[PDB]
């Protein structure tokens, strides 16, 4: 009953015969008049048990005298129906027949076990031909393939000797003689001589199946069936449908030609047949056994009756509709119920509106229950008939049942974990679900015909937990970012909007009022409007030291709508929030300000007021929307009449031929783009401030009162441009798939379109409507990956004591600061602490949590890099402290113990993919005023006095007064600069200039030039210009360079008159500069070089979107990646072989050569022997994250994935925290790959759990012993989710029967440690709530 | 050059090309051969002697017509009994093999051959002999064995075993080998001539199955019947009649594979009969329908199948064959119907507390009821306990009045029918 781990392994045939309660030797099923079972059919009842409970068929031994005994004349044994869903049987085969997952599914094992390739195994099994098991004489040797007639030519002569079979006898006969420690030995052997990296690899892991086969006890032998078994009855049924008509289970039919063709090849032996009937019917029992095990492998699938292939066994498990995903992970549940949802503007925030006719039939037991017990009805029966008449009574008990008693409401599909919350019933009359308006937006709900699902929670731990865990009021915070959720919307904001807004002499100027309470009594009287501008008296509180409440009473200057207002805030907060028109950005401001001083129940009173005051005021406003709203600019048809006459003008100077179709076409876009721009500018500033009111006088100008305007700048609904769609022009179009039409559409929905420009935009419609509707499927299969991933993360530490940290500053791409740190560092914990005595005093304790105060500390001591506790670096094993987490950002306090991280953050990452989308590079400008200082910069001086820079990677910032870093650059190799290091810059300066289409090899000194090992006709080509007689010196490569001119390679001596070249100081290095192929120098030989001129002149000359957010999780490797510098030393080429570009490094302390093949037609960045770190880019193209793992490390790697995966969500304004990203990456860094011998069993080449093998070392250095040494790998989500150390999960998750052969063949156990596991198997997950029970079984091994 | 036509029809066909056709002489060539293994068995048979006084004592013991001689079988077999008797004399008269008891036996078994014999008296003769061969095999073994290993030419030890066997056989071994060996031969030459007229008449098993492969069982499943049939045929072939073997053969495949589509290709196993009957309900109705023009009602088919109207209607509703499980009733497939059908199985649970309250009221008024009334009322009806223990039980029991526990159950009634103690279970009143 109770358990602890699963294990899997193969049968063995006694096995079998084990589970079996007796052979079916008949196709039978049951008998066509009277539908009792046949004897020994598939339905029999002495086998499978007994059909009705307690009564076998002759009904001798009845009376439950008799508990298990056989009644012995109908073979009927008494005892419960249950029985026929549990007891198996089996069939005993005539002849071995190979197990179709042992054979076809890649790689083969029965083909690895052997090394025979696999089409060999077929030929053998379909009897095509010999094998030989065991040659004693030397003639033949085991596993050689014989033919028919070679067969007959080793028999004759030989003979006696020879052994040979042919079919599954055969391939049994071969597994069950060969002896596995031999191999195992052998292989350990070979590996040892020689290593050749294709072989090696096969070597090792054949000897990885072999030994592990030894160790698990299983015998190869199994692999081939001779016993097969046969599922319980009830698990295949064939039941009688109404009609008089059966229905019936496809295993039937497949149980049944199995056992057709198993008795009649009984038959054909007994009776002593031809050899090629037998053959025959060897063959087609092989075939009915594979097609019963799984359908369609073979190759053609047996179809049904109809049309269709039959299902089998594995078709049962595998897919999407197997058991795994649809009986198991997700199942239909009782108690529930569904509907439409309706708005009720009426309930406070944790309340939500059920019907009656609803709630009767949810609650239904519990009526039942204190109906019996006031003693309204004596039985469960007459409680039934009080029910279903509906007796007041009833209504009565229903109320006091449902009080207090929280349901769960739910709408699919559930994105992420307020999807489902829980609320408190009221009882209303009607059909229709009532939400309260605020719970919308984390819902994504809207009432249009929306449907939402109610479920009943039944224990009391069940409703203590939809009380304290999901209840409403508990989830004002979303959990991916910090925001809050609770957000007024709609209608709420305009009657904020409105009821704020200020206005012009308007009733009631300049009055002076005692306080709010008189403001309402004026208003309402119709004495004042909403928008006088008054002076009120106020007294606000203000928090003191230790939390006490000041009063401070003055004499303000507000509006009546303000003070009216004012009257809703909770005490604590300053008047200033409300004396501003209030927008949508105000409103959730002043939640958030409310959550952050005052608490929580504050803000959830808080919250509700202002939803009430927002529906009463916008009602009251009547706001309404007519066609005269939408104003057009008096002068838009002269603008697009100006467009007009000027692209004609431009059109007709097109066919003087001064123009092209490239100019014309850029041309006419531009025109019309800077038209658009002049009439929605125009539109807006009719729209916007358009109101001439008399302020006791002459005239004043404010903002108008128009209702579209209303919208727009409240936030309520509007947007720029759908006011410009409405009253400006609708603007440009494009066609079908890129191009972008000649002539936009010049009219609004105002004005009306005409045919054609109504077609042309249909085109654009329907694009944008396709995407969505074929885009949420990936956000789906994205999400559920991530899902998968990530699982087992739980919080389980409250420290690992781990040092290490991220560094992190302000991101700085281009110009302008995309993100400050304050966004980027809070509530996370500093390690390390950053000290800096002198300039700031800088003093951050050891792990601390930052909360707004540290800070509010931190900027105002203007600090840019803070190094930070991360996950990818927590040294817990199976999990992560709470200290490596940080903040729970829904919660707002350090991490509890036993939360599920890894959902979470799957489900934080995955929900906002579905509203995510399916030159002038001449110098360097800077933008702001400031300091220049570069970083890792090889400068040389030139003539002019202008700084040169090789270095390949120099980099430009812009410090400012107080210290931080504002702008940084990416400055190109031989670039000319302008200023050097130190000095300020200034506003809009250019500070570098390159050649763009060139990459220019620099002078650094003067003297005469010698062209070195470079002839005409062999290296260059002579260039013959006109009159002017200017030639040009071009070098050939050699892929074009003559047979004789191979070995010359180009170089350019910079000699004196005497041509002693003076040495640099202090190094030893020559000065011959050889310069590599095609060094275009115009200038012949003997030609002056000014230091800093052109020497040659070499011209140089992505997705971002949901598929490349799914590339950069999969770990996907670039098509032309970046080649990256591994050792540091010297840099030269080699001997090119076919082209192979041959580069060479040999280090400068270092011993090792180490060589790269490149391929041709790629370019090289670098000349010759310089100083490349570890790492270094050498060539051009996107980078790999494979290559930054294994060369720079693990923080490169998380860095990188962070900010790229977080520019893809940048540019659609969609606020994700880094953390979860971090989460992600740490659980796809799982594994590592062994290369040593240490002192553990290991190997070359394996690759084993990053844990394990951090376990295993530092057990063997708590005793002195060296361990092995490992590197990370880093595998895609389906890599590193396929190869958890658990079978159940990774079964579950895809490939299910690759998965379940390797275990059943490794012989794994299941030791039950995930969420997956212990949801299948019906258990309480190790999470949350069910997470102490858990540590309790724990300490439960500790008495074991 | 095969390109891995994983297909096993091409193999069967691939296989079967090869072996070609020979008519008109083969058939008479292999059936004669055929003929002169089994006389030649036949013959050997009857040279042991002990095989015939073993059948002719079976015969005695068990006390059919008409024997093809080229109380009539007892006086046909009295004077071979006593031609048999006068034999054995011979056999005994100054010559072991004697060439007058030779002739003897020879014209015995000439005689003999003359009559009929059952196979399975045949088979059993044929076992007769391997029995005591391997016996004498197997308890010799290990003296040959020895004899070649150890003396290489114990002995007169082991050569009271071998004194002992040829007591009990009472003949000697090596005519015993020779009739044996003998068997062997006859046997194998018969065998391996049928194989040629079987692997020569497959493409004759593959026609007349195609003629019936319109969607049944299987292809192959019908040759490899069809190829059982075939063998049958082969071993009942005789030349003599003078025919072409075709024309026999097409029975027997006709016969086998319509057999097996009859017993075969059904969930629910219809006999060979009601198979008949529908296909001839069905060949009627074709040509029924084309007559007339449209469908037939049930009573006009009746008019014309002779039998009454009842058994039509059951017959047309036995015919139909089940619906599998998996076909997909809603027009997207994603719904099957097998997800749409309900347990019948199962109680409710409205029932199940229903019945637990009901057992414990009736405890509750059954203990406020007389002590030996009570449990006198348990053990009639078998409340609580396992079984229920009738009058005459109860009454050797309590008290051995039988009409006295009448009248308990009497006052038991009467006092549980006064309106008191009735109230709660009239509630159960409906069931
Ligand atoms: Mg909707
Ligand atoms: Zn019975
Ligand atoms: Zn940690």
């Amino acid at each position: 009953e109770e358990f602890d781990a699963i294990k899997i392994a193969l049968a063995s045939p006694d096995m079998i015969r084990s589970w079996s309660f007796g052979e079916v030797k008949k196709p039978e099923t049951i008998n066509y008049r009277t539908f009792k079972p046949e004897r020994d059919g598939l339905f029999c009842a002495r086998i499978f048990g007994p059909v009705k409970d307690y009564e076998c068929l002759c009904g001798k031994y009845k009376r439950l005298k008799h508990r298990g005994v056989i009644c012995e004349k109908c073979g009927v044994e008494v005892t419960q129906t249950k029985v026929r869903r549990e007891r198996m049987g089996h069939i005993e085969l005539a002849s071995p027949t190979a197990h179709i997952w042992f054979l076809k599914s890649l790689p083969s094992r029965i083909g690895l076990l052997l090394d025979m390739p696999l089409r060999d195994i077929e030929r053998v099994l379909y009897f095509e031909s010999y094998v030989v098991i065991e040659g004693g004489m030397t003639n033949l040797e085991r596993q050689q393939i014989l033919t028919e007639e070679q067969y007959l030519d080793a028999l004759e002569e030989f003979g006696d000797e020879f052994d040979a079979k042919m079919g599954a006898e055969a391939i049994q006969a071969l597994l069950k003689s060969m002896d596995l420690e031999q191999e195992c030995e052998q292989l350990r052997e070979e590996l040892n001589e020689t290593n050749s990296e294709t072989k090696r690899k096969k070597l090792t892991k054949r000897i990885k199946l072999l030994e592990a086969f030894v160790q698990s006890g299983n015998k190869p032998e199994w692999m081939i069936l001779t016993v097969l078994p046969v599922l319980p009855p009830d698990l295949r049924p064939l039941v009688p449908l109404d009609g008089g008509r059966f229905a019936t289970s496809d295993l039937n039919d497949l149980y049944r030609r199995v056992i057709n063709r198993n008795n009649r090849l009984k038959r054909l032996l007994d009776l002593a047949a031809p050899d090629i009937i037998v053959r025959n019917e060897k063959r087609m029992l092989q075939e009915a056994v594979d097609a019963l095990l799984d359908n369609g492998r073979r190759g053609r699938a047996i179809t049904g009756s109809n049309k269709r292939p039959l299902k089998s066994l594995a078709d049962m498990i595998k897919g999407k509709q197997g058991r795994f995903r649809q009986n198991l992970l997700g199942k239909r549940v009782d108690y529930s119920g569904r509907s439409v949802i309706t708005v009720g503007p009426y309930l406070r925030l944790h309340q939500c509106g059920l019907p009656k006719k609803m709630a009767l039939e949810l609650f239904k037991p519990f009526i039942y229950g204190k109906l019996e017990l006031r003693g309204l009805a004596t039985t469960i029966k007459a409680a039934k008939k009080m029910v279903e008449r509906e007796e007041a009574v009833v209504w009565d008990i229903l109320d006091e049942v449902i009080r207090e008693h929280p349901v769960l409401l739910n709408r699919a599909p559930t994105l992420h974990r307020l999807g489902i919350q829980a609320f408190e019933p009221v009882l209303i009359e009607g059909k229709a679900i009532q939400l309260h308006p605020l719970v919308c937006a984390a819902y994504n709900a809207d009432f249009d015909g929306d449907q939402m699902a109610v479920h009943v929670p039944l224990t009391l731990e069940a409703q203590l937990e939809a009380r304290a865990l999901m209840m409403s009021t508990n989830n004002i915070l979303s959990p991916a970012n910090g925001e809050p959720i609770i957000v007024p919307s709609q209608d709420v904001v305009l009657g904020l909007y409105y009821m704020t807004r200020d206005c012009v002499n308007a009733k009631g100027e300049g009055m002076v009022l005692t306080g709010p309470k008189e403001a309402e009594r004026l208003y309402r009287s119709g004495l004042a409007s909403l928008h006088a501008r008054v002076k009120v008296r106020i007294t606000e509180y203000e928090k003191d030291a230790n939390g006490e409440l000041v009063a401070k009473t003055s004499l303000k200057d507000t509006t009546v709508g303000r003070a009216i207002l004012w009257m809703i805030v909770p005490k604590g907060l300053p008047y200033s929030i409300v004396n501003q028109a209030l927008g949508k950005k105000a409103i959730s401001k002043m939640l958030n300000t409310c959550y952050r001083i005052l608490g929580l129940k504050p803000t959830v009173i808080f919250a509700d007021q202002i939803m009430y005051t927002g529906f009463a005021y916008a009602a009251r406003s009547g706001a309404s929307v007519g066609i005269d709203d939408m104003v057009i600019p008096e002068k838009k048809h002269e603008i697009i009449s100006e467009a007009e006459a000027e692209v004609a003008e431009i059109q007709e100077q097109f066919q003087s031929g001064l123009v092209t179709a490239g100019e014309r076409y850029n041309k006419v876009i531009d025109i019309w783009a800077a038209a658009n721009d002049r009439v929605s500018k125009a539109m807006m500033d009719n729209l916007q401030t358009e109101t001439v009111i008399n302020r006791d006088g002459q005239e004043e100008k404010q903002v108008s009162f128009n209702s579209i305007y209303m919208m727009a700048d409240s936030g309520a609904r509007g947007s720029a441009a759908q006011i410009r769609q409405l009253a400006g022009m609708r603007g440009l179009m494009a066609k079908p798939d890129g191009s972008i039409i000649e002539t936009p559409i010049t009219a609004n929905f105002r004005e009306g379109l005409n045919v054609l420009q109504y077609f042309i935009s249909t085109h654009g419609a329907r694009k944008g409507l396709a995407d969505t509707a074929l885009k949420t499927a990936n956000s789906g299969y994205l999400t559920r990956r991530l899902v998968d991933v990530a699982q087992d993360l739980v919080v389980t530490e409250d420290d690992c004591g781990t040092h290490e940290g991220i560094m992190m500053t302000p991101v700085i791409e281009g110009g302008d600061v995309k993100e400050p740190l304050r966004d980027r560092v809070l509530g996370r914990v500093t390690a390390e602490d950053v000290l800096k005595p002198g300039t700031a005093d800088i003093l951050v304790p050891r792990n601390t949590l930052l909360h707004e105060q540290w800070c509010d500390l931190l900027e105002e001591n203007s600090v840019d890099a803070v190094k930070v506790r991360s996950v990818v670096s927590c040294d817990t094993d199976f999990g992560v402290c709470a200290h490596c987490y940080g903040r729970d950002l829904a919660r707002g306090h350090i991490i509890n113990k036993g939360e599920a991280i890894g959902v979470i953050a799957a489900q934080s990452i995955g929900e906002p993919g579905t509203q995510l989308t399916m030159a002038a590079e001449s110098s360097i400008q800077v933008k702001n005023k400031g300091s220049i200082k570069l970083s890792n910069v090889k400068s040389v001086v030139n003539s002019s006095g202008k700084l040169v820079i090789t270095s390949r990677n120099t980099e430009l910032k812009l410090i400012d007064e107080f210290g931080r870093t504002k702008e940084s650059y990416k400055v190109p190799y031989g670039a000319v600069l302008a200023k050097g290091d130190g000095e300020q810059v200034a506003g809009g300066e250019t500070v570098a200039n390159w050649d763009p289409h060139t990459m220019p090899v620099i002078t650094e000194v003067s003297g005469f030039v010698r062209f070195t090992d470079m002839i005409d006709g062999q290296t260059i080509t002579r260039q013959t210009d006109e009159l002017t007689g200017l030639s040009s010196l071009v070098v050939l490569d050699s892929a074009e360079r003559t047979a004789g001119g191979k070995d010359l390679r180009p170089a350019l001596k910079i000699v004196d008159a005497q041509g002693n070249d003076v040495l640099i100081p202090g190094t030893d290095m020559p000065a011959q500069y050889f310069l590599p192929g095609k060094a275009i120098v115009q200038l012949e030989d003997g030609v002056q070089i000014s230091s800093g001129d052109t020497l040659a002149r070499i011209p140089q000359e992505i997705t971002g979107g949901l598929p490349r957010v799914a590339d950069l999780f999969e770990a996907r490797r670039p098509k032309e990646p970046a080649i990256l510098a591994e050792i540091s030393g010297i840099v030269s080429f080699g001997k090119e072989t076919k082209g192979k570009r041959r580069l060479v490094i040999t280090p400068v302390d270092g011993s090792d050569p180490y060589e790269e093949m490149i391929p041709k037609w790629r370019q090289l960045n670098v000349f010759e022997g310089e100083r490349v770190e570890r790492g270094d880019v050498i060539s051009d193209g996107p980078e790999a994250p494979h290559d930054i793992l294994r060369l720079r490390g693990v923080h490169a790697v998380t860095r990188y994935i962070v900010n790229e995966v977080q520019d893809v969500y940048r540019l659609q304004g969609v606020k994700i925290n880094d953390k979860h990203i971090e989460v992600i990456v740490r659980q796809m860094l799982r594994k590592a790959t062994i290369v040593n011998a240490g002192s553990s069993d290991f190997l070359e080449g394996e690759q084993v759990e990053y844990s394990r093998v951090k376990i295993a070392n530092r057990e063997l250095e708590a005793n002195g012993k060296v361990g092995a040494t490992y590197s990370r790998d880093l595998l895609g989500i389906t890599k590193a989710s396929l190869a958890t150390e658990s079978f159940i999960s990774a079964a579950s998750f895809q490939e299910t029967t690759r998965v379940l052969t390797e275990a059943a063949v490794a012989g794994k156990r299941d030791e039950l440690r995930g969420l997956k596991e212990n949801v299948i198997v019906g258990r309480l997950i190790p999470a949350g709530t069910g997470y102490a029970y858990h540590q309790d079984r724990m300490r439960r091994r500790a008495a074991g | 050059e095969i390109g891995r036509t994983t297909d096993p029809v091409r193999m069967y066909m691939r296989e079967m090309g090869t072996v070609e056709l020979l008519t008109r002489e083969g058939e008479i060539d292999i059936a004669k051969r055929i003929e002169d293994g089994i006389n030649q068995v036949q013959c050997s048979v009857a040279e042991y002697p002990e095989a015939i006084t073993y059948l002719l004592e079976q015969y005695d013991r068990v006390e059919f017509v008409d024997p093809n001689a080229e109380e009539l079988a007892r006086e046909k077999f009295a004077e071979l009994r006593a031609q048999y008797v006068v034999t054995r004399d011979t056999i005994k008269a100054k010559g072991r093999s004697h060439a007058t008891a030779q002739e003897e036996i020879l014209k015995l078994s000439e005689v003999f051959k003359q009559f009929r014999l059952v196979p399975k008296q045949f088979d059993y003769l044929v076992n007769s002999m391997r029995v005591m061969m391997d016996r004498v095999r197997t308890q010799e073994r290990l003296i040959m064995k020895l004899c070649v290993e150890q003396c290489k030419m114990e002995v007169h030890r082991a050569l009271q075993k071998l004194q002992q066997i040829e007591e009990e056989t009472g003949l000697t071994i090596e005519q015993v080998k020779d009739i044996n060996r003998r068997m062997s031969i006859g046997e194998a030459k018969a065998r391996r001539a049928k194989k040629e007229m079987v692997e020569a008449n497959l493409r004759l098993v593959i026609s007349i199955a195609k003629k019936y492969t319109n969607r049944g069982l299987q292809f192959l499943d019908l040759i490899q019947e069809g190829n059982i049939g075939l063998m049958k045929a082969v071993d009942k072939f005789e030349y003599r009649r003078g025919y072409k073997f075709s024309t026999y053969a097409t029975w027997w495949i006709r016969q086998a594979i319509t057999r097996s589509i009859a017993d075969q290709a059904r969930t629910i196993r219809i006999p060979v009969h009601m198979i008949e009957t529908i296909n001839k309900l069905n060949r009627i109705s074709r040509q029924m329908l084309q007559e007339m023009g449209r469908e037939p009602t049930p009573e006009e088919l009746a008019e014309r199948m002779l039998m009454p109207e009842d058994k039509i209607r059951k017959v047309l509703k036995i015919a139909k064959e089940p619906i599998s499980m998996e076909t997909p009733i809603g027009d997207d497939e994603d719904s099957h119907l097998g997800d749409f059908i309900e347990d019948t199985t199962l109680e409710l649970p409205l029932d199940s507390a229903t019945t637990e309250s009901l057992r414990a009221a009736t405890h509750d008024v059954l203990a406020g009821l007389t002590a030996r009334e009570a449990k006198v009322l348990r053990m009639r009806f078998g409340i609580d306990m396992n079984t229920d223990y009738t009058l005459e039980e109860v009454g050797k029991q309590f008290d051995v009045t039988r009409e006295r526990i009448r009248q308990i159950e009497a006052k038991a009634l009467r006092k549980l029918r006064h309106p008191s103690r009735s109230e709660v279970l009239r509630s159960f009143l409906d069931d």
